[PDB]
């Protein structure tokens, strides 16, 4: 009558982490810095676009003025 | 003045159908205190390592907290072990 039976106990392997808290924090800090740099680039790019738009009008005005002056001088000369 | 400490244990035994659970239920109903915690036999066992003992220890949390906070001006807590 040496017929034995058993029961079982369970253990849980550690969840997936303990490497997600050293590279993670550095990743977040770098992401924040990149976000700030992107915001600054946004602002600078908008300012540059405004300045180019401003330049356009003066360019067109000088072109028109020179063309009209040349035509007038030619007309009077002949 | 007498410097005595209260009793914290009662055991009831006898043959079947003689009025044990009835006594425990009526004692729980008599006292003006929090609702008693009742354990229905072997409800504490768990398949994981350590969880059975955590379950036994989670019964004595409110009592410890109230003893730490209110000291001697504290209520009564009743725990009933069935079987
Ligand atoms: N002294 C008593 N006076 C009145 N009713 C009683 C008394 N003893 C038993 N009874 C009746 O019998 C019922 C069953 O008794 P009880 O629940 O106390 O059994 P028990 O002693 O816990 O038995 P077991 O060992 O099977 O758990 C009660 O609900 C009640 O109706």
């Amino acid at each position: 009558d040496m017929r034995n039976e058993l029961e079982e106990m369970q253990r849980r392997a550690d969840q997936l982490a303990d490497e997600s808290l050293e590279s993670t924090r550095r990743m977040l800090q770098l992401v924040e810095e990149s976000k700030d740099a992107g915001i600054r680039t946004l602002v600078m790019l908008d300012e540059q676009g405004e300045q180019l738009e401003r330049i356009e009008e003066g360019m067109d005005q000088i072109n028109k003025d020179m063309k009209e002056a040349e035509k007038n001088l030619t007309d009077l000369g002949k | 003045q007498m410097g005595c400490k209260h009793v914290k244990g009662i055991l009831l035994y006898g043959p079947p159908g003689c009025g044990k659970t009835l006594l425990a239920r009526q004692i729980g109903k008599m006292l003006n205190a929090r609702e008693p915690k009742v354990v229905n036999g072997p409800e504490i066992l768990n398949k994981y390592v350590g969880e059975s003992e955590a379950n036994i220890r989670k019964l004595f949390a409110d009592a410890e907290e109230e003893q730490r906070r209110l000291g001697a001006n504290s209520g009564l807590h009743i725990i009933i072990f069935d079987e």
